[PDB]
């Protein structure tokens, strides 16, 4: 894949999907806003008191 | 009715993306 | 298909330890040689593919 | 104006250094060390060396921007294609920019020894176009003589100009037959164009090639209006592809700077300036001859007969060498350049160089008719033809008249018989007559072949005298149009939606329509799609939807196949944006 950005290997990657029949159509809008998220590392940790797993969401909460 | 098709797998065209170059061998550092 | 043919390679050198009451250290340490024997027979072929890097006549013999 | 290499910035503990190159260095890969007083060499990196035409210095400068963009960056090409009355443009992907064009090419030139040469284009494309010669005559196959149409939409079907180049190299690929060999031009200027030198194909259409030199072509027709036997020495092409090279000439006489041909003999190849052919000096360059002869010749028809007598024959002058098109600069549309090969028609300057050539080389109908052909027949359709003549005598008299069509190849050679008709007609007191005949599908005696064109041939035969009169004129098959839809501008990493329409101008319906759409940039790979069964009423019509990804100007090419035909393309543009911060 020729990319240089994590945005177009989200979009080729969720276009292959479609393609596919993987996922619904009406799922990539969802798929494609939480794979854009911020990526943090371990030292902001401290800074964010502690994290917990989650699950997402149609309505987005 | 404007309507949208449906997938089709063919493997007619695909020797036509094979690239030559040869890789080589590398480390790697994965991370989860 | 590759990659599967790996993944199944891969899956074919891996062991087993079942749950025994043996004591911790004798229990781990029996599986030296078993994995020894494995990995020789994982390592044995490596084939990818011949040199095939260009048919080239070049006018000289 | 040497090598050398100036401290730009210097700090604590990094160094900054701007290595410079000679304007006239060998090109290929190098290798940069470094010697310390006291150890020994020591590696540091590698790099590639090539023309440029944005220095002012070198050989090859192209002083214009737009065009240093259209001849050198760009990699989505049009290549012109048809008969000299309709031209129909097929959208290639030269791909010279690709991971392993580079190698390859440079592993494909280090197969000449002159290394010291290496530092001027002209031997590196003469050595590449001939060794691009020989791989085509050694790996291009004969078509199958056997009929297999289930398989015909895999044998005709071209992805680019990478593809055939790795074939050729390496024998790892789909071949290509004998039905394209028009390819090697699209290849030799993939290849230029990754070294780094501007190119550009020309394609030429009724082109004189075979005989070397001659200014005469000889043709033989059977006495129904048809070709008996099949093949001859020198014939006339329908269309032709030739190579084009920009780069300056410093071992010829001053004039010569610019565009030259690049013209391979069946092995050694060469360039000629363009301006030579035109003018017409042949003692500059031994292939100058060649090519002039196969831009302006003329041709003589002879009429066999059951005797076996050849017989001359009056025949309606064709034009040979005629309409050179090539793509134009900036856009989309086809340019033609015919103005820079020869002078006008009718005019002084042309004579005056034709008698020339003449003379150095010298040193070494009572009734006529005309025939009234359409430039394009619908596939499986039908078309009116007319057919006029007139006498003149004082009696009456009866004629013969034949009419013929056949399919025939890109290069003349012979496809199949279609269609031959015979009837009598009687003239008197100089009076004109016309003969309005058509021509259907319906009734052609088999298939024509996939990627072949029509000629049409009619001969009148006086009944008193031996003297017949020929005319010939050459048609193309045109296909269904394929409307593309899509909005001009589009913004990154946003979806984006094209819509298909075609409609069933045929007479029989489609079956296992598959259509494909692909396109640099824009999608990864091809994508295929399936439909249903399509009716001669009714049309079909699709929609897709995608996300581009790079900015700039792209394009979508997309593909149809069914068992009526195969490999039917269009392309359409698009200028996509970076996002608003």
């Amino acid at each position: 894949l020729q990319e240089t950005s994590l945005a177009g290997v989200a979009n080729q990657l969720l276009d292959r999907f479609i393609f596919e029949d993987q996922i619904r159509p009406q799922d990539r809008e969802e798929l494609l806003r939480a794979l854009l998220l911020k990526h943090s590392h371990a030292g902001e940790l401290e800074a964010l008191g502690g994290v917990k797993p989650a699950v997402l969401t149609r309505s987005g909460d | 009715q404007m309507e949208e098709p449906a997938a089709h797998d063919t493997e007619a065209t695909a020797t036509d993306y094979h690239t030559t170059s040869h890789p080589g061998t590398h480390k790697v550092y994965v991370e989860l | 298909g590759e990659l599967l043919h790996s993944l199944e390679g891969f899956l074919d050198c891996s062991l087993v330890l079942p749950p025994t009451d043996a004591p911790s250290e004798q229990a781990l340490l029996s599986l030296v040689p078993v994995q020894r024997e494995l990995l020789r027979r994982r390592y044995q072929s490596s084939p990818a593919k011949p040199d095939s890097s260009f048919y080239k006549g070049l006018d000289l013999n | 104006k040497w090598w050398s290499a100036v401290v730009e910035e210097r700090d604590a503990q990094s160094w900054t250094i701007s290595v410079t190159t000679p304007a006239d260095a060998v090109i290929g890969h190098y290798s940069l060390l470094l010697q310390v007083s006291g150890r020994k060499q020591l590696l540091l990196g590698q790099f590639t060396l090539l023309f440029n035409p944005w220095n002012r210095e070198d050989a090859v400068f192209l002083k214009n921007e737009a065009q240093r963009m259209e001849y050198l960056l760009n990699q989505n090409g049009l290549i012109y294609l048809g008969t000299a009355d309709c031209i129909q443009a097929e959208s290639w992907d030269f791909g010279q920019f690709e991971g392993d064009v580079i190698d390859l090419s440079l592993r494909l030139l280090s197969k000449d020894k002159q290394v010291e040469k290496w530092s001027q284009p002209v031997h590196v494309a003469r050595v590449l176009g001939a060794l691009l010669h020989f791989l085509k005559e050694q790996r291009v196959l004969p078509t199958p003589q056997t009929q297999a149409t289930q398989e015909g939409a895999l044998l005709n079907k071209r992805r680019g100009s990478v593809p055939i180049l790795r074939q050729w190299l390496t024998g790892r690929g789909r071949p290509v037959y004998d039905g394209q060999a028009w390819v090697l031009a699209a290849v030799a200027c993939t290849v230029l164009r990754c070294l780094g030198i501007p190119a550009r194909v020309v394609t030429t259409f009724a082109s004189a090639q075979g005989t070397g030199g001659r200014l005469l072509i000889d043709e033989y027709y059977n006495e129904e209006g048809l070709q008996n036997g099949e093949g001859q020495r020198g014939r006339i092409w329908i269309f032709q592809t030739s190579t084009e090279c920009w780069m300056t000439r410093p071992a010829l006489p001053q004039g010569y700077d610019g565009w030259q041909i690049l013209h391979p003999s069946a092995g050694s190849c060469d360039l000629v300036p363009v301006r030579a052919v035109k003018e017409g000096t042949l003692g500059l360059t031994p292939a100058v001859s060649d090519l002039f002869a196969a831009i302006n010749a003329s041709c003589v028809v002879w009429k066999c007969c059951e005797d076996g007598t050849l017989e001359l024959t009056d025949s309606n002058t064709k034009y040979v060498g005629n309409n050179i098109s090539t793509k134009g600069v900036g856009s989309d549309r086809c340019e033609d350049i015919t103005q820079n090969y020869k002078y006008p028609e009718g005019s002084l300057q042309e004579k005056e160089v034709l008698e020339r050539v003449e003379k150095e080389k010298m040193e070494r109908s009572p009734l006529y008719l005309l025939l009234k052909a359409p430039s394009s027949l619908p596939l499986r359709g039908d078309a009116q033809i007319s057919v006029t003549l007139v006498n003149h005598s004082e009696q009456e008299k009866a004629v013969q008249l034949a009419i013929g069509v056949q399919a025939v190849h890109y290069n003349g050679v012979l496809a199949a018989k279609l269609w031959r008709k015979k009837l009598h007609l009687t003239l008197s007191a100089n009076l004109e007559k016309i003969i309005t005949i058509g021509l259907f599908f319906s009734n052609f005696e088999r298939n024509p072949p996939e990627n072949t064109f029509l000629r049409l041939t009619a001969m009148a035969t006086h009944s008193e005298s031996n003297l017949s009169c020929f005319a010939q004129e050459d048609i193309a098959i045109c296909r269904p149009h394929l409307a593309i839809k899509m909005p001009e501008k589009a913004e990154q990493y946003q979806p984006l939606t094209a819509s298909v329409s075609l409609q069933n101008s045929l007479d029989a319906p489609m079956e296992d329509c598959v259509i494909s759409i692909l396109g640099r940039g824009l999608i990864h790979r091809e994508r295929s799609y399936r439909f249903r069964s399509v009716w001669p009423e009714n049309t079909m019509c699709a929609k897709f939807q995608f996300t581009p990804t790079h900015v700039g100007l792209q394009r979508l090419t997309v593909e149809v196949d069914c068992n009526m035909f195969q490999n039917l393309t269009n392309y359409k543009s698009v200028t996509v944006v970076a996002p608003e911060l």
